[PDB]
Order: structure tokens, then C-alpha cells, then sequence
């Protein structure tokens, strides 16, 4: 299930992180578990954190990805945007993919 | 015993006459579907039922 | 009654199926067609038409008439890039929303040669020589004329002929590429540079804008029809 | 022609009017279709049509507008823009139905030291977005039809907030072609670009386009003429330059049906 | 002669060039797009092309059943004070966004319409009573005909109007409809009005909606549950799938870039910024 | 009235043109399925709508 | 010309031999296998062979519907706090072992795919309330298309994507799919990576999974129960049967000898000892 | 509507059935085939290829590179067996896991002639004569050269020609045998012995290994397709 | 468009070649059933991949 | 040329050299395997073997008689654990012979010559990202000499690219090989 | 039995449909038609006949 | 060409590289001799030659120099100047 807490200020200067937590119940555990981030955002159709095996930077040069990747975990991944100008909002999304039902998440 | 006919084609696809096949399963005419292949007739018997044929360019009453 | 035996798929509704069905309005006098101008037979026809690229999608320029204008200047020669762009027709923010990118997002796979045409909107008195480059994937994305010069490119000379077209040839390992950002089906890099330098006389504007357009070559095609993300109905 | 002839130099002649140009980027014929009279096979209204010919099928020059660093763009609608033009407007108002093509000639000259690019577009059924966020499709007949003076585009969408007495008019935002779609793509539509360094003007030959063979010219506008600055006007060093954009248009192979008393519209 | 599914043009072997011919150079100002091909700007090898534009053809592009509306009807207990709920839907492709955006890539259109009806029912109350298999009546009411006011009034007789009597649990209902437009082609867009405001006549009288033609384009779909009131209440939903067949389209347009706001081209504040942040010199 | 056509064959089995048979049951064209036997056309009317035909090897503007 | 179902070669009558010809003697070192037959090393009688290799042909070997996955969906009571459970499955032949091992007897493959769907439902709570016949919606979401986030969000409109509307209690759903690979043939094995780790560029960036190509090969299957929330909760299961038709295979390989461990060739400790104890000189 | 009457089997799903069905992706531009090397048309083709036999499946050698090596020695002549093996291609632990045995386990019935090829991996200076035997069922399984010599056999002489092939002829009462251990469809016994004795000079290894390979003759076939036990998914 | 073929007949009744009729309903090859009319090939490319063709009666190594 | 181009395709003439003496024993099983995907060293994760470790370059890699799992969860070796009897990939070595090969039996021959064609699901691909062929050399019969308890002989491997060609020319690719 | 597969629209009742159906009164001796005067073939024929207009619809 | 063609406007194409020019004074071919491969009649080294073709026979752009009132002139040597240019230098 999806339980993202990210409603974050968010401090400018900068810099701070843009987290994404998806706590996993619990007896029907999730794969494949690639993680996608879509901005909001003139999205046609990329400024993306995607992570298949090796973390792939869809071109927004000012990014930092910190998840225990190339292996697996799965995803309570944290992103970071520096920097350092007010490349603001708008908004951001955090969508996952799953073998069971979960090719889906929440903005 | 197959009866092949022509469909008066309306909106044609970006895709010569098109046809449709019909076959009667029952022995009784009543069981059969409606052909829709019907005829028109001239209204004369109702619009001009007068004994002496009338010419539109000339005086109806003379 | 004729002996028949029902098989799997029976009574199911395949949104993509293609069968006959009873007409609700029998014998209906259909209104004939009139030779209306501008008729289209294939979505690809629209992809072959030049459409302006929103190159400068920066924080302040994006979503405004400005994103379309790539600004140049009479400044001194520099091997640094005027503009860097990824060959991801359907996924890359600068291409994804162009007529071509938009049609591509209704399909899962794309193939063939694209062509990028650049229009010089500066004054007649203004001369210059630019270097338009295309670097097939697998190596360090060009950040300097030196590297860009080593791959598929065109040295554009500014004059009477306002515009210059650079053809990005169909160079790929797979027979088709994915309409999304994918390491395996990656297209490479499209970059632009100053061959010499934009030169202008006195009493003339030292700064001008160059517009850029993208369209598909006759060898171009798409497949595996699909629903796009460029539009939605939350609610 | 080794004899002299060239793409840049043209001469257009309709009725008693002639247009010359020494700096043109050729000419465009919408969808490759040259204006034509209504064929018998495609005709609807049974009455003998009224064909003004030279009296209406000639060149009318509308009010000249001014192009500046600040300009976001201009728009016009056909036939609306020509509604008050000599014998053409008279015949349009006296008849229930009417159909017409057009030869649109957009004039805009400057100097070898000026910069800028005018994106001239011919849009079929150019439906524009309204100024209201509480209601829709509410733009009044009077405001939707500016006549000869036409309308203009805005760099910003500012909603009509006066719920009590609504402006009831259009809010066409430049980058969205005034209609919910991205300007960068307007090029899929019959057009030409007036690039100061390359050419004086834009010539578009428009055919009668529509879901019907002939329609109500007063109730419905077939074509929309949109002119936006792809690249902003700029000169030498002057901080606030200016150049005129003159728009001359000529009705073509135009014809009318259903003759009666003259139509006196509530245009204000 | 060229078929939608014919193989695209083969790439021809091209060598070096030192000539007065300038394919790469041009002038977009003229309104035209440079017909160039790889062999014009670079040295190419000979390639036998097998690829096709089959799936991108007008028919192929739309050859798919799309959801245009969800109708809600019901069958309560005789006793309930509230009326037996029967559905009335004004036929159109604009109530939903997906299919509408696709059709809107073009100004005018022409096509035979295939309507497929998916019907699903369910129990509303933490009850336990049951209900016998339901039979739905989907009646087509064209502009001018007596529109139903009661789940069981005289209009449901359908003496002239076309009605589909669907039986729950059976293969989703389906019917075909010809090109029924009063015009030579459907108008995805109407840059005008249904009325002409006459000076000499009171303002309010000559008034009408912008971009709106026939107040009643194609009439409505009136759906009900034929079965009599049942002790235990059962609510049903009718999903209408619309597929354009034998289709033709004219005058192309740029796809809808921002959130739909009503039946017209109108956009709404806060939705006008589609594109996302991305630097000029960043891959 | 049977209409026999050719299937453009994709992935062939370890198993000469293959065909498929089609027959129209209804009198109304609208009732019929989509042939998919459609035609392509040259983009010209949109990519090159200019009065004076253009030659790619030569100067667009002359 | 030789048909898969043609009778194998007849055994020819062979007498005694005292010659310089040595069929029995050879040299496996060369990489080849001795084409010998009974009549080469022993005295044989004449036998008319009727036996055939019909059933062992590539098509015949795989001409069988195999279970590749079990999808779980449901339809709870409106009141429940937990969300209506709709299924999302990433299409593949590796979630199960049987069919995967068979396909893996070969490096590359090519074939039209036949998907058959067996749907079974049941009651979860010691309740007594009932539920009207359920209608399932199996939507195919190709890589790039808006993946559903709610059993009832805008994506289910399927304007462009292919959807199958299955009715419970009716003959198991079935559809055919062409050879959809972006390559000239499906790769049962990819000895490489989707990315090239560039020195000049940060380690983490150039990283990717071993043996893994397109992060999203063939998109996903999104299944849901179209019917509205029902007072009494009903859980359903969708079993997907995959059958490879019109199939072709290249470059043979030795069958998987030890327990599968993930989507790759990886083996796991404690499973590496397949063979059992049996003495050299014991029958 | 045409009068029809449904028969038994209607609406059922036969996993092995063979019918037509609606295509979910109509008009889809299919990617053509390229002449890829190593194409197979019949599983039996793989069974006809020589595959190494795990003969020494003893407690300590099994599941290790060693199970493949049958060790010999310059020791004195003995009528005792070098290695005893049962003709149960699909069931016998030493044959069940070879390419041939593995394919056989996907089928219920097997028929035809097999061929066993033995490779002498000892030194060039090492000579010797071995006796490879095949004894059709019904009698006391050979435990001494004497008995083995009495049935189908081949006296292999070690020299330049590294290997020796012994063909086990299709000799059975039933038209087909079962891919499992079954008294009724039993194949008989395959045994190996020292005809004379492995002889070697000084300064040479008195012990060497002989590798063994099994493959199917052109008269070989299988039937009644079935699920194998050689792989599973407990969970 | 009907495709008539021969059934390789197994157990014959106390009741000349027997045939079976097949007809393709769909336009897409993928929709079609499996012909099972497949071909065999000689194992050579795998059992004898050696440059110099080998003769079984003669010494493999010479 | 391989590094300067995006795409590339090539066949090979593989010549494995290994001579000894009429008094030595042993058999080298030389195998050419298409898409030779090998098993990783981890039991907690999968398909995790790093690009650097999966590609040893000229020096190649080696097989192990035993599977010993990488236990350092914190800083993983991220490399292959190819077990000999399982062909380093989950399948029984005894069957590797279904693949193009030759056996170097000391008593019979000095070497093994394999002419390999360009094999793959595609006409041409990324030579830097993807390896088309795998050359596996295992001792079918252990090296053995006269009486020496610890003998030794060299195995020299010489290979030649064939009918090879390249596409998509640009700046040279500088891989992170360490 | 001949292999068949049911498609959408199956078992539905389209008030406007046009199919065959079993006859409840088989072999029934139908009474022939007599040349009756005033036969109509098309509703439009009636529309072509002059009909008096109720012009003065005043209170 | 009455069709448009002219001495001042040229387009040169070698391998994956193309050069355009709207203001040229025609082009010069040294001693009237167009570059060519070594003929058999004139050949010396007996071994099969290596002909890189498109990989090396393309356009390399060297470091751009600056022309000023002070500049006395610049010089380069071939092949020296291209010694470090992609596949040609290799
Ligand atoms: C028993 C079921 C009967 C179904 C009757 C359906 C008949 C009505 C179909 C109308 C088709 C409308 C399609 C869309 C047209 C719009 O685009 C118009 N605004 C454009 O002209
Ligand atoms: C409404 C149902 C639509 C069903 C849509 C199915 C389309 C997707 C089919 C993909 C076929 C994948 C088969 C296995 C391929 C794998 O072996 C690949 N890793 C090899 O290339």
C-alpha cells in the first residue's frame, strides 16, 4: 500500500531532500519495485527519477538519488534537488511498479 | 439457395460495390425477415384523382 | 438445429475486437460526403510536418512564448554548447509536446529518421557559422565542440537561405525504440555550437533569437497503439 | 527565369485592385486547394445564386496595426473582418446563406538592421477561449466578432471576476493559441513566417472550408487569421522600436443564396 | 494505390559530395517543410525497408472501443418514498477526456458509430434478501420525441424509437449507427453561433452560446430497469463504449495541451502551465 | 457473396499466401466491420502547401 | 520437403563383415557425433518403420496452454476502511517454472502469443448476504501509458489501450497477440547490460542490472472488478494461461538443472546438488 | 438467426485445444525475422547430439566434476565389470539428466536405437583392449565378461582413433517403452570390461580416465507429451 | 477461402484419404490457429558442425 | 573501432593452443556459448554482478568447484560465482556439448579451432554493453604427467575478429572498467 | 459440433432488429390479396397531398 | 542555373559530416588533381592496405584561432595537424 508522507517545507538556499516512503505490508511483498518520479511540471514527459537496476538520471542535472539500489530493498527512497535556485512548484509525484497490483502510487 | 444483394453504401472508410448474403432457414414465408427492397409509386391516385388529366402550365379550370 | 460447440473467448468483450452488429437505424437516408479540403489518411502525415521546439524550458521561460526562443550573441568564440538535447522524441520535455512527440505518446514503439530545422531570426546585417551535431549513444554526451564535431554533424552558414536542416539518421541497435526514457533503447545526443561566431556591424542588435523545428522523415513509423499520459481526468 | 522571374517578386490582381511585392517568401495555398464555386453535385440551396464577381472579389485593406517590443499578437475572423467592406459586406447581409474563399496578404516591411519574426496562421474553425472561470462558452456575439479592427492575444490568463455584470468576452493566451493548445504546433495549419531579414510579407490563398457546402456567414466564421511574434521586434539599439503591420484581404469565387431584406445585426 | 500496410521506402546507398546543390539549406518562412532524408546530409548504406505505417492509419488509430459515459439506474422496494431511479443521458463524446482528445486532433470527421454496453449491478443495503435476474431497457430518444418522466410511463412503449432489451449476465449489448449528421461531416469545432442578434430586437432574444450549434445535436439515451420494484434494493451501472468505424477526418489540429474545461475550448485558471522545468544546455 | 482476402503474415510457424474469409450478414453498411484495407497518401498538402513546387537540391528562396 | 509427421527411416537388412572400414571407431575431439546406426555394428534384419516425430516438433512440444500467473482482485463493502483491491501484473513467463524451463531449452525465440483467462470467485466472510454476477475488466497497459492508481480512476476508460470485459460464469476469456518484440526475436538470455558505466561520470549513474535489457519489456496487465462496492465482500482470482503459437526457436541449450532463483540464471546455496547416489558398478 | 444446437464440450477450456481467437493488437507492424544461426525444428534433433554421462554417481563423486570420469588402470586382467548400467534412458540416475534423458522426461513413451560413445582420455603411450556390452532383458544381469560376451557387444581397441562407439539396437517386445522404471517395458543391461588390460610403459601414469557419451540414432522417437519431474516450484 | 487438408489417420473404424476443413475468420495472422503442418530438418548443424565433411566408414582423424 | 562506434557486429576464429607430450594425460573441454549469462555471488540479491566484474577483458575469469556466497551485505563483492559442474549458470556441464565445441585430448591433439558467426536477436548491437559469445574452457579429464605430483602446462588462447563491421560513429567511449 | 464463439450483442433484443423466426402456424392456408383501391407505398406520398392550414389559432 | 544554382553557395559531404556555405569564391583543386587511392602500377608495399574510409575520411574541426590588427599569420602541417583526430590519427 502507498503511505507517502512527503508534504515538505522544503527550505531554500538551499538545500534539502525530497523523500518518498512506501511502507510495505506485510505478507504479499512487492516486486519488481522500480521507482519513478514525475514532476508537475511541464511534463512532456520527463524530469524523472527512474530506477530499474542502476539508478537512471532522466535529465535534470541538479539531482541526488539515495536509495540502496542496484540490489533491492524495497523503496523508501529519498531524492534531493540541488541546486541552488528556486526551481519551484508546481509539484512532484512518486510512482512505483509491482508484479502484484502496484504499477501505481500517489502525487 | 443463398440470396446475394447490394448495400446502398453511406459513410465509406479510407478502405466497387459492397454486398450482403441472405439465406432462408424456414419453409414458411412469414418466418422470413423483411427484404426492405421496396418500391416507390407516383402519388397521382391521391394528388390528382381527376377524370381529365391536368397540365400545370395551363388553366386548371377552362 | 446445426450442431455447434462454444470455444474460449465466447461472450467476452474485447475493446479492440472487430465484428459486425445490428443497425439501430435501418434504411436511414445518409447525408453524402462533400470534397472537404485538408483530408488526412495517416497519423504519420502529421508527424512529417515541421513543428516548433520549446528548447528553453527554464524555470522562468517555460510555459510562456519565450521557451521557443534560443538566444544568441555577437560574443567571442567559445567551444561551449548553445543548447544540449537528448534524442528521446516522446519522453524528453523539449520534444514530448511537439506535434511529433504528441503523436508518439499514443504509441509504444518508434522507428526511423528525424530531421531538425533551425531558423535564424536575427537581422540581415548579421553573419555567422554554427555547428549542429548528432552523437549516437554509448559515450560521454558532448559538452564541447571538439567532441560534438567527431560525430554526425552539419556546419550551418548563415545567409540568404534563412534556415538550415540537420537530418538525424535512423541509427539504432533495436528495430524499434520505446516511447519512454529507457537506457536500452537510447537515441543519443543532439547539440548545437558556434563554429566561428555571430558577427554584426555597428547600429545593429548584438543579440538575436533562433527558432528550432522538428519533423519525421519518410522512413519513419510507429506501433503498438496506447493511451497517452499527456492528458487526464482526475475526477 | 534566366529572363528575370523570381519567387520573391510577385504581382497579384483581383478586379480593380493590384498588389506588388519585391520581397516575398513565395505563396501558400491552404491544403493545396484553390478557391472554387459550389458544384452542382455538391450543391444544397435550390435558388439561382448571387455571384458579385469583381464587385466583391477584390482587395480590401483593413486598419493598419502597430508592432512593438510589447505586442503579444493579433487576431481576425472571416468573413467577420470584411463584414463592412463595400459590395462584399452588402451582399453578405442581404442573403441568408453565403460561401467564400480568400487571398490573405499580410504586409510588414522594415530594414536590413531590424530583427523579428511574425508567425502568420490560417486556422479553420478558430474557436477561442472565454474570459470566465465560473461559466463556459459564454462569449457574446458582439465580442466574438470585432469586425475589421480584429482582436488581440494576451501573455497572461486573467479571469473575468465580475459575476454580476460579466465582460462576456475572450481571453486568448498567446502560448496556448488562445484555445487550449500549444502555439509551437500551430504550424500544422496553413501558414507563412514573416522573418524581417528574409521577407516583407505573407500571402495565403484560402479555400472555402466547412462541414457544409454553404452556410450562414453572419452566424458562423469559417477561417481565423492569427498573427503572433515568434521572435520579438528589435532594432539597432532603440529601446522602444515600432513597425506597422498592414493586412489586405480579398474574397474569392464567392457566392450567395436565400435573398431577402437586409440583416441589421446588434454589433454593440 | 499505396496501401497503409505497404513497406516504407528503402534507404539508398549514398557517397561523398562536393557540389553546388544545397539540400541542407532552406527557408521555413515559405510555409513548407524540407523533404530531406538521411542520404541528403550524410553518407548512407543500402537498406531494404520492411517497416509499415499500418497501425498509425486513421481507422487503426481509432479502431478501439472507448468509454464515453457511465449511466446510473436502480430498482428500489415498492415502499420507499423516493422514486424508482431511471437514467437519462444526452449523447456525446465530451463527458470524458481520452476519446475526445483523439477525435480533436482534427476539425471535421465522418463515421459509422459502434455502441457497446457493459452492464454491472450490485446490492446497496446490509440486507440479506435477494433479487431475480434483471432486464434493462436502453431506449434511444431522438430530438423532438417524448422524453420519459417515469421509470414506467407511456413513452417506454417505443413504437417508433429504437430500444435495446438487455439481459443481465449476458454478453455486453451492441448496436451499429450510420453517419447521422445533418451536415456533410461532424464538426469537432464551430467558430460561431446558432442565433443572429438583431438590433431592432431585444438583446436577451438574439442571445446564444458560443461555439454551440443545434441545442440538441443527437437526442438522448433513456435507460431503465424493466423489472417491478423488489423488496431488496439493487443498484445498476451502464458503461457506454463508443467506437468510430469506417471513419474519415479533415483539417488537422494541435492536440489539447491543457485540462478540458466544459464542452468548448475554454481553459481554466491554475491549469495553464503544462510543461516542466528543463535547462537549455542540459541533456 | 463471400469476400476472400490476404493476411499480411507476421511471425510464421515451422509450417504461399494465407487468406481470411469475410461475409456480410446485414443490409446496412453501418452494421459492417472495419476492412482495415486502407490507403496512404502523400503529405504534400500539409508539408509543402506552396504555390510554386519546390526542389530540395536548389535554393528554397530565389 | 521432409514433414514432422513422416515415418522415420527403415532399418535395412545387414550381414557379416570383415573389412578395412571402421564405423565403430572415431574421435569425439573433433566436436562431432558419430552418425552410426544398428546395421553398422551388428547383423540386422529388414524392418519397415512406421514411427514418427510428429509430437516432438517445436510447435507440438509447446502447443499447450501453460499457467504463467495468478492475479488477485476484490470487491469489498463500501464502508470498509481498506481500498477496493485491483490487480497489477508485470507480464512475463518467469513468475512460474514449468513453461519457463521449456522455453529456456533455447537461447532465442519467435511467436504469436495466445492468452487464456480462467476466472474464479468466492466468499470471504462467515456472512450470509449475497452478490450479483461480477464483471471483470482486464486492461493491457503498455510501457509509457498511465498505470491505474484506483479501482475506478480515469485510466480505465481504455480509449487507446486494449481491454477485455469478462463476465463471470462464462467460457474463459481468450485473445491473440502478434510477435511484439522490439528485436528480430525474443531473447531468453542477454549476456550484458542496459547501460555503459562511463569513467568521467559518477559510479551510481552508469549502474544497471546484469542480464537485464528494457527495464519494461512488455508493460503490464491491470485487472479490476467493474461492479460497485457490495455489502458482502467477494474475493476473485484470475489465472493466466500462456500458449506460444506459430513458434520458432534458435541456438539450443542444456535444461535448467537446479532450482530457479529470480529472473536471471542465478543459483542459490543448498540447491546445487540435483543428482542422487548411485554406484559405478550397480545396475 | 440460423438454427443451432449446442453439444457437449461447449464453453469448456481444453489447455491442449487448437482454435482461432480475436487479436488484441490489430494492424500491428510486426518486426521481420533475421536469418539467425542454430535454428531447431524438432526436439529429437537435440537428442541426436552426443552428451556426457555422469557414470560415477557415488556418495562422494556425485554432484561434482568427478561423476563424469570413469577411472581405469594398468592393473592385471580381471573378468569383473568396470561399470554396470541399466537401459532406462529416462529413469536411471546416470542417464535421466543427460540432454537425451532430459527431453525424454517431457514425454511418456520412447522408441528406437541408442548409441554409446566412449572417449579414452589416457596418455598416447598407453595401450589397451576393452569390451563394451549390451544384454537385452529377461536374464541374470551380467557380472562377468563371460556372460556379457554372450550378448550384443563391441571389442574396443585403443589407438589413434581416440573414441569407440557401441550401438544399442532397438530390441523390444512393445512398439514403445515407458519413460519410467517398469518391469514390463525394461530395456536390459549395458556393461563394460577389460578384454585384455590397460598397458603402460615406465615414466607414464598407471591410471587414466575414460569419458562416456550418449545419443539417439535416426530411428529414434518419443510420444505422449507430459510434464517433467526434473524441475519444480514448491511454493 | 476454405483450406482443405489431410488427416494422418491412426486407429481406423470397421468403416481412401480422410480430410478436415479449415477457415480463417480474422484479418490478423496472430489470430489464426496452429497448422501443425511442420517440417523436419537434418541435425547436421549440431551433430557434425565440422569444416571437413566426415565419412562414417573411414577414420575420423587422418 | 569498437569504442569509437555506438554499434558493432563481429564473428570470430577462436584458436585454443595447448601442447604437451606422449607421456602426459588430460582433456580440455573447449566450448563456444551464445549469450553465456553467468551466475552471481549473492544469495540475498540477484542479477547484481557489476559491469566491471562481469567483463574481465583479456585476462578473462575462472570457474570454481564450489559455490560460496558473498556474505558482506554492507559492501558486496558484486561479482560472479560460476561453479564448474553447473557450467557457471544453473545447468549440468555434461550437456554443454549441445553447444559449438571441440575437445583438446592431450593424446590426440595440440589444440581447438572454432569458427564463430555473429549470433543474436538483432542484426547489429552495442558491443560495449553486450557480449554475444562466451568462451568456456574446463578440464573434462584432469591434467596428469608421468609421476610428478604437481605438473603444469600452458594454455594459450589466440583469437581473430571476422567480417566485422561498425555503425553510429562519434567520440571515443571511455568506460569505467575498475 | 462446429466450433463457434459468441460475440457482443448476443442474446439481446433490438426492437429495430431484422431477423428470421419460427412460424407458430405452419402450413397455414393464407387468404390471397384482392386488388383494393387506394394503396400506399410511401408515407411521403401523403405529405404531397394538399391539407388545410389552421391559420387563425387565436384564443 | 536559371533554376537557382551558384558558385558562392556550396554543400560538402564526407562520411557523417556536412559543410554548407552561402558566400564562397568557388573551390580549388591543387594542380587539377583530385585525391585518389594508390594504383597497382604505382604501388610499393606488398601487404593488403588498411582503408578506413568513412571512419577517417570525414571532417575534423581544429581549434579556432583569433584574427586581429596585430596578427602576422598562422601555419599548419599535414598530416601533423590531424594526428590526434579520432580514427584517422589512430
Ligand atoms: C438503442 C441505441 C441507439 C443509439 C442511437 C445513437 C444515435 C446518435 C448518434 C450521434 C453521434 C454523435 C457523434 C459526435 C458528434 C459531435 O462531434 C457533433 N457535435 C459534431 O457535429
Ligand atoms: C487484453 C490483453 C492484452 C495482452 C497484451 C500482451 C502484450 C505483451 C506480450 C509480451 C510477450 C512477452 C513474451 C516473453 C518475452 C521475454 O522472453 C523477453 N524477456 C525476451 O525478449
Amino acid at each position: 500500500v502507498v503511505q507517502a508522507p512527503t508534504q515538505v517545507p522544503g527550505f531554500l538556499g538551499d538545500s534539502v531532500t525530497l523523500p518518498c516512503y512506501l511502507q510495505v505490508p506485510n505478507m504479499e511483498v512487492t516486486h519488481v519495485s522500480q521507482l519513478t518520479w514525475a514532476r508537475h511540471g511541464e511534463s512532456g514527459s520527463m524530469a524523472v527519477f527512474h530506477q530499474t537496476q542502476g539508478p537512471s538520471y532522466s535529465e535534470s542535472k541538479r539531482l541526488e538519488f539515495v536509495a540502496a539500489r542496484l540490489g533491492a530493498e524495497l523503496r523508501d527512497a529519498s531524492l534531493r534537488m540541488f541546486g541552488l535556485r528556486v526551481e519551484d512548484e508546481g509539484s512532484y509525484t512518486c510512482l512505483f511498479v509491482t508484479f502484484p497490483q502496484g504499477s501505481r502510487s500517489v502525487d | 439457395g443463398a440470396q446475394v444483394s447490394s448495400q446502398k453504401v453511406g459513410a465509406h472508410e479510407n478502405s466497387s460495390t459492397i454486398n450482403y448474403t441472405t439465406i432462408n432457414y424456414y419453409r414458411d414465408s412469414a418466418s422470413n425477415a423483411a427484404s426492405k427492397q421496396d418500391f416507390s409509386q407516383d402519388p397521382s391516385k391521391f394528388t390528382e384523382p381527376i377524370k381529365d388529366v391536368l397540365i400545370k402550365t395551363a388553366p386548371m379550370l377552362n | 438445429g446445426l450442431p455447434v460447440m462454444n470455444t474460449p473467448g465466447s461472450n467476452q468483450y474485447l475493446t479492440a475486437d472487430n465484428f459486425q452488429s445490428p443497425c439501430a437505424l435501418p434504411e436511414f437516408d445518409v447525408t453524402p460526403p462533400i470534397d472537404i479540403p485538408g483530408e488526412v489518411k495517416n497519423m504519420m502525415e502529421l508527424a512529417e510536418i515541421d513543428t516548433m521546439i520549446p528548447f528553453d524550458l527554464s524555470a522562468t521561460k517555460k510555459n510562456t512564448m519565450e521557451m521557443y526562443r534560443v538566444r544568441l550573441s555577437d560574443k567571442p568564440h567559445t567551444d561551449d554548447p548553445i543548447l544540449c538535447l537528448s534524442l528521446s522524441p516522446a519522453s524528453d520535455p523539449r520534444l514530448s509536446h511537439t506535434m511529433l512527440g504528441e503523436i508518439l505518446n499514443y504509441y509504444t514503439h518508434w522507428a526511423g529518421s528525424l530531421k531538425f530545422t533551425f531558423l535564424f531570426c536575427g537581422s540581415m546585417m548579421a553573419t555567422g557559422k554554427l555547428l549542429v551535431s548528432y552523437a549516437p549513444p554509448g559515450a560521454d554526451p558532448p559538452k564541447k565542440r571538439k567532441e560534438a564535431m567527431l560525430g554526425t554533424h552539419v556546419i550551418w552558414d548563415i545567409g540568404l537561405q534563412s534556415s538550415c536542416t540537420m537530418v538525424v539518421p535512423w541509427i539504432s541497435n533495436t528495430t524499434y525504440r520505446q516511447t519512454i526514457d529507457d537506457s536500452f533503447t537510447e537515441g543519443g545526443y543532439i547539440s548545437v555550437f558556434y563554429q566561428t561566431r555571430i558577427v554584426v556591424p555597428l547600429s545593429t542588435p548584438r543579440e538575436m533569437d533562433i527558432l528550432g523545428f522538428v519533423s519525421a522523415c519518410n522512413d519513419f513509423s510507429v506501433r503498438l497503439l496506447r493511451d497517452t499520459t499527456h492528458i487526464e481526468q482526475k475526477a | 527565369e534566366a529572363c528575370g522571374y523570381s519567387d520573391r517578386v510577385l504581382q497579384l490582381t483581383l478586379g480593380n485592385s493590384t498588389i506588388t511585392t519585391q520581397e516575398a517568401a513565395n505563396s501558400v495555398v491552404a491544403y493545396g486547394r484553390w478557391p472554387e464555386y459550389l458544384r452542382d453535385s455538391e450543391a444544397n440551396p435550390v435558388d439561382q445564386p448571387t455571384e458579385p464577381d469583381v464587385a466583391a472579389c477584390r482587395f480590401y485593406t483593413l486598419d493598419t496595426v502597430s508592432w512593438t517590443k510589447e505586442s503579444r499578437g493579433w487576431w481576425w475572423k472571416l468573413p467577420d473582418a470584411l463584414r463592412d467592406m463595400g459590395l462584399f459586406g452588402q451582399n453578405m447581409y442581404y442573403h441568408y446563406l453565403g460561401r467564400s474563399g480568400y487571398t490573405v496578404h499580410v504586409q510588414c516591411n522594415a530594414s536590413k538592421f531590424h530583427q523579428g519574426a511574425l508567425g502568420v496562421f490560417a486556422v479553420p474553425e478558430m474557436c477561442l477561449a472565454g474570459d470566465s472561470n465560473t461559466t463556459t462558452m459564454h462569449t457574446s456575439y458582439q465580442n466574438a466578432n470585432p469586425g475589421e479592427k480584429g482582436g488581440t492575444f494576451t501573455g497572461t490568463f486573467t479571469p473575468d471576476n465580475n459575476q454580476t455584470s460579466p465582460a462576456r468576452r475572450f481571453c486568448p493566451v498567446d502560448y496556448l493559441l488562445g484555445n487550449g493548445t500549444l502555439l509551437g504546433n500551430a504550424f500544422v495549419f496553413p501558414h507563412q513566417i514573416i522573418n524581417l531579414r528574409t521577407n516583407n510579407c505573407a500571402t495565403l490563398v484560402l479555400p472555402y472550408v466547412n462541414s457544409l457546402s454553404i452556410d450562414s456567414m453572419v452566424k458562423h466564421n469559417n477561417w481565423g487569421i492569427a498573427i503572433l511574434p515568434l521572435a520579438p521586434l528589435n532594432f539597432a539599439s532603440e529601446s522602444s522600436p515600432e513597425i506597422p503591420i498592414t493586412l489586405t484581404i480579398a474574397p474569392m469565387c464567392c457566392e450567395f443564396n436565400g435573398l431577402r431584406n437586409i440583416t441589421l445585426p446588434r454589433l454593440q | 494505390a499505396a496501401t497503409s500496410r505497404d513497406a516504407l521506402p528503402n534507404t539508398e546507398a549514398s557517397g561523398p559530395t562536393h557540389s553546388k546543390e544545397i539540400p541542407a539549406l532552406t527557408a521555413v518562412e515559405t510555409g513548407a517543410t524540407n523533404p530531406l532524408v538521411p542520404s541528403d546530409t550524410v553518407q548512407t548504406r543500402h537498406v531494404v525497408q520492411h517497416r509499415s505505417r499500418s497501425e498509425s492509419s486513421i481507422e487503426s488509430f481509432f479502431a478501439r472501443g472507448a468509454c464515453v459515459t457511465i449511466m446510473t439506474v436502480d430498482n428500489p422496494a415498492s415502499t420507499t418514498n423516493k422514486d424508482k431511479l431511471f437514467a437519462v443521458w444526452k449523447i456525446t463524446y465530451k463527458d470524458t477526456v481520452q476519446l475526445r482528445r483523439k477525435l480533436e486532433f482534427f476539425t471535421y470527421s465522418r463515421f459509422d458509430m459502434e455502441l457497446t454496453f457493459v452492464v454491472t449491478a450490485n446490492f446497496t443495503e446490509t440486507n440479506n434478501g435477494h433479487a431475480l435476474n434483471q432486464v434493462y431497457q436502453i431506449m434511444y430518444v431522438p430530438p423532438g420525441a417524448p422524453v420519459p418522466e417515469k421509470w414506467d410511463d407511456y413513452t417506454w412503449q417505443t413504437s417508433s424509437n429504437p430500444s435495446i432489451f438487455y439481459t443481465y449476465g449476458t454478453a455486453p449489448a451492441r448496436i451499429s449507427v450510420p453517419y447521422v449528421g445533418i451536415s456533410n461531416a461532424y464538426s469537432h469545432f464551430y467558430d460561431g453561433f446558432s442565433k443572429v442578434p438583431l438590433k431592432d430586437q431585444s438583446a436577451a432574444l438574439g442571445d446564444s452560446l458560443y461555439g454551440a450549434a443545434s441545442l440538441n445535436d443527437f437526442g438522448i439515451l433513456a435507460v431503465r430497469v424493466v423489472n417491478d420494484h423488489n423488496p431488496t434494493k439493487v443498484t445498476s451501472k451502464i458503461r457506454v463504449y463508443l467506437k468510430p468505424k469506417h471513419i474519415r477526418v479533415w483539417c488537422p489540429r494541435p492536440p489539447r495541451a491543457v485540462a478540458y474545461y466544459g464542452p468548448g475550448v475554454d481553459y481554466k485558471d491554475g491549469t495553464l502551465t503544462p510543461l516542466s522545468t528543463k535547462d537549455l544546455t542540459t541533456y
